[PDB]
């Protein structure tokens, strides 16, 4: 949900007897399918835009600027991962293609397909669909009832 | 284990570390030591 | 190590030539403390008591007593990590640099691997001082476009919950109006049972010009200067008082006194510079490095600093 | 929480012996005696100083923040890790620091538990509401 | 640390710390009282003082439009010392209690400005004027507001003659259940401060 | 000129640490990583902190000089004056640095397109400034930006 | 390694050291105990419930 | 305890041992014990079940 | 634990094992998946059989 990690414990041992769908967590964070010969930027975080497109946001001048989540003609790049104690988010530029699990929109999740075209909204959240080209690789998986996740190529603008 | 001695020989990049934090820490021993206010 | 690694060598070589930080002179030698702790935080619990209402009176019946409350503070000191990139020359091509005054290429802005580490090591030292005294880290004269830190990462200028005083822009040239403002702070002040300490004052170079004009017609031996040692001795029961001018400061006076119990620095032991391992290699004669520094952890008691700040406007 | 002295930046000053008691940490009560009824009840929400009103729903009935008619007692202390709640039942007297509605409270006043389980001028006002946070207001009350 | 729960030794300890500062308190005003406004005083029993109440003593004003005036102040205090009456107990040392603003004035250099002496300078020579030469002591304390107060230091007129329990004492009294928490009882004693008539000099200097 | 050699007679007082990498002569980008992308070719004029165009034709190689809109290629973060070459980000990378602005109109917050003259002008979009115009020297305007390809 | 069982050293019954006394016959007296500690792994246990409906 | 095998025979089948044996042969077959099966086990029944068997 | 990250031994050693059970389904199945369905298989050379195909 609000976080990478599950904020509350657990009362069981993993089994860890299977080696197949265990990549599902929520927690998975980075690309699936990641090259040692890409960019990287950290910049400071406003909200939780974690697997979401993140847009640069300005203040008044007195701090620097951030990232939060958003999408459209705005859409600065996708965030990986988030390091809470600094509010650090990770973010990989949309110059940089991606491969990747990233958060998909509540709304018609079941008619996303492999093949179907998808885009980011106003809140960073991938819908079916402009100007970023974004690929679906798999089906919406449910991790709660408001939480979904779709494995998404994007390989840059239109 | 500081830089100031001569026959301290490091032997990986945490001894350099480890003797270069030494190092500031005797500096500042001696740079409040040697003032004088 | 050495033998494998030159820059470690030229680091460990030019690593006498590089300053003290000036901030060394703001505390005292016990007032100072290291940590063993890159990045992180670090927690200290103090109690306190007290009286909820006032005191019962023992008279016939009674078991209906006033209660004495407790409660336990907790202060979390924030460490941050920051890192710093710079180019150099590769150290196989200095010799198709080495002029006959000096290596390097002009033209381009090109050093070799030790002058670069000093340069960035100076600047990140007087970038880590101006952090110490102010609390804000900017490379712009304007104060603005701040690094986002972390919460409980103050410094000695903007420590919540200490004594602060403004002078009007209209006496800002007035040091009758100056020295009431820091009398008025002086007397808030609360030192409590650790007032037998020296104290310590830094001014801007304005206020250290005006600190020399003759008291006030104005008395012909006394300064300034004096009637505030005197008023300061007059609190801390005649001890020392140091004065200090720092041409970081801009229209402010900060007065503190020089004693651990009420104020301390326990700084990370990385928190001056220090190179990383990793070197950037290519083809090419240009390579670069990454020095590494440690931000944060001042502690102060409640009401034990006087900030005056004197508006321009 | 019901310490919000944790999240503190640095360490305060105990020279000063006044004004030193009204504070969202200060659990119990002013004036406290040996032959006093407490109830340990399980809790839902944040009834911290405020009165509280019993649910019946299986699971054993809980208190939860409440006035009126269905107000049972009032909260003085809360352990968090078992989320349980110190609770002084209505037929007892209590004097301490309560929750009120806003700063409107005077001294003098006659107060009422509303539906959030603070208090509202129409369980005297000993004294005047005094701000802690933005929307937290505290007023010292004689409940009988 | 979640509950504010303490073992009883530092429990006690807060707690003796925080009665003798309450104690100190009253024996310095004459009053009994947790609020800096001085509000919701404890109503004390007759014949019960402190060196700031004690009734029949000489007051004086500053005022308001005064409250900088360091001449104006010594005037007031000049003034009050002539009414001063130590009969014939005047060779005795004299004490002096200021408020820390009070005590930054008084620093300052004697007044265009003089040299080579000071308002304290001044302030001791005059009171010694009338102790006969006596030896003046000066303190500074944080709880006085505005206030100076001059008394001598003679037991034949000012005697504090307090209770042999007045400083914290337990009580065996410790209250037991069966959970984990137990309580405890502090008792002290206050009063016993006597001081003839005419003989503590108090100035106080208005604000408003 | 990236850097002017002139011989000096007296010493430059340089104590402060700020307002410092405002400059022409500062090369490169405010923050760069090791998986950039540069490119160095044969320029005509003088491109230097500007948006760069290849221009294609004794036949020779394609050289680039200053320009943008469709014909826009890359920036141009560093030049060599002896050997004649530039050293351009293409614009398939994104890049922060201090760029060449045409006036002082353009202020935070506003998009950024490169014009003919490889200048950034007030509004396909290019860049985002992050800073207000500053004047160098002259008519030189210095504006910081983010550069993330076109629109 | 599957299922074990963590119990506190105080888990069972223990007579608590307060006592109620009054001038009557009647006294009181307490018993304290801890419960919780089990841990099991994820589907090491068959749970087979036949439905009374 | 959560996350283990559960499995329930039908109300019409609860007089019916092979019903209850084919429920809990399918809970045996998804029983996960992974490098630990070698170990004894313990099964708990009621007393209308021990009767049935 | 909030990052997820791992000393190399103990990080090599799970992904030795997430190998080896790779592995030994590869071995015993003839095809190569990490989902229960079975499906998005990677598409091997001729010549590559298992056990069972």
């Amino acid at each position: 949900a609000l976080m990478k990690n599950p904020q509350q414990d657990s009362g069981l041992l993993s089994n860890s007897i299977d080696f197949r769908d265990q990549n599902l967590i929520f927690s998975n964070s980075g690309g699936v399918c990641t090259s040692s010969k890409d960019k990287i930027e950290n910049y400071p975080a406003k909200g939780y835009p974690y697997k979401r497109g993140v847009k640069l946001s300005f203040g008044d001048g007195t701090t620097e600027l951030e990232v939060e989540a958003g999408g459209g003609d705005d859409l600065y790049g996708v965030c990986s991962d988030i390091d809470e104690f600094s509010g650090m988010a990770t973010v990989i530029p949309i110059t940089n293609n991606f491969t990747g699990y990233l958060t998909l929109k509540k709304d018609g999740q079941n008619g996303v397909n492999p093949g179907d075209k998808l885009n980011f909204n106003q809140h960073g959240e991938l819908e079916k669909v402009k100007s970023v080209n974004a690929i679906a690789l798999s089906k919406a998986h449910k991790l709660t009832e408001d939480l979904f996740i779709v494995l998404a190529s994007v390989f840059g603008n239109r | 284990a500081s830089l100031l001695d001569s026959n301290f020989v490091p032997i990986n990049f945490t001894e350099f570390v480890q003797a270069i934090s030494n190092t500031y820490k005797q500096r500042r021993i001696q740079f409040y030591e040697n003032l004088k206010r | 190590l050495f033998d494998e690694n030159y820059y470690a060598k030229a680091v460990a070589n030019i690593i006498g030539e590089v300053k003290d930080p000036i901030m060394y002179k703001w505390f005292s030698p016990d007032q100072i403390e290291d940590v063993d702790l890159q990045m992180g935080y670090q927690k200290t619990v103090k109690w306190d008591a007290f009286l909820n209402a006032n005191p019962t009176t023992i008279a016939n019946e009674v078991n209906t007593i006033s209660t004495i409350g407790f409660s336990s503070e907790v202060v979390r000191l924030n460490y941050l990590k920051l890192q710093y990139k710079f180019r150099h020359l590769k150290q196989t091509s200095e010799k198709f640099y080495t002029s006959d005054s000096y290596i390097g290429d002009i033209n381009n802005n090109l050093l070799p691997f030790a002058q670069a580490y000093k340069l960035a090591s100076s600047e990140i030292i007087k970038l880590i001082n101006h952090f110490v005294l102010t609390g804000t880290v900017s490379i712009q004269k304007d104060g603005k476009n701040q690094k986002r830190l972390l919460p409980n990462m103050y410094g000695l200028l903007n420590m919540p919950e200490q004594i602060k005083e403004e002078v009007a822009s209209g006496d800002k040239d007035k040091m009758d109006k100056i020295f009431e403002k820091i009398e008025a702070g002086l007397s808030k002040l609360e030192l409590g049972d650790e007032f037998s300490t020296p104290m310590m004052v830094i001014v801007d170079p304005a206020t250290s010009l005006k600190l020399v004009k003759p008291y006030a017609a104005a008395s012909s031996c006394e300064k300034w200067e004096d009637v505030l040692i005197q008023t300061i001795k007059a609190i801390n029961n005649r001890e020392d008082v140091y004065i200090e001018t720092s041409n970081l400061l801009k229209h402010k006076i900060l007065i503190y006194p020089l004693n651990s119990e009420l104020i301390k620095f326990k700084p990370s032991k990385y928190m001056l510079p220090t190179p990383n391992e990793q070197v950037d290699k290519d083809s090419t004669d240009v390579a670069h490095s990454y020095i590494d520094f440690v931000l944060g952890g001042l502690l102060a008691t409640r009401k034990t600093i006087l900030q005056v700040n004197i508006k321009q406007s | 929480m019901k310490n919000p002295q944790h999240d503190a930046s640095l360490l305060s000053n105990s020279n000063e012996f006044r004004d030193k008691n009204v504070e969202f940490f200060a659990s119990g009560g002013t004036r406290t005696s040996k032959f006093d009824k407490l109830e340990n009840h399980p809790f839902l929400g944040y009834p911290y100083k405020r009165g509280v009103k019993r649910v019946i729903q299986h699971y054993e009935p809980h208190v939860e923040a409440g006035g009126g008619e269905d107000l049972y007692g009032i909260c003085i202390d809360i352990d968090e890790f078992s989320k349980t709640a110190t609770i002084v039942p209505i037929t007892n007297n209590f004097e301490g620091y309560l929750v009120a509605k806003d700063s409107t409270v005077k001294v003098k006043d006659k107060l009422i538990f509303n539906k959030d389980g603070a208090l509202e001028k129409v369980a005297t006002a000993l004294t005047d509401a005094k701000q802690i946070s933005n929307e937290v207001y505290l007023v010292k009350v004689a409940v009988f």
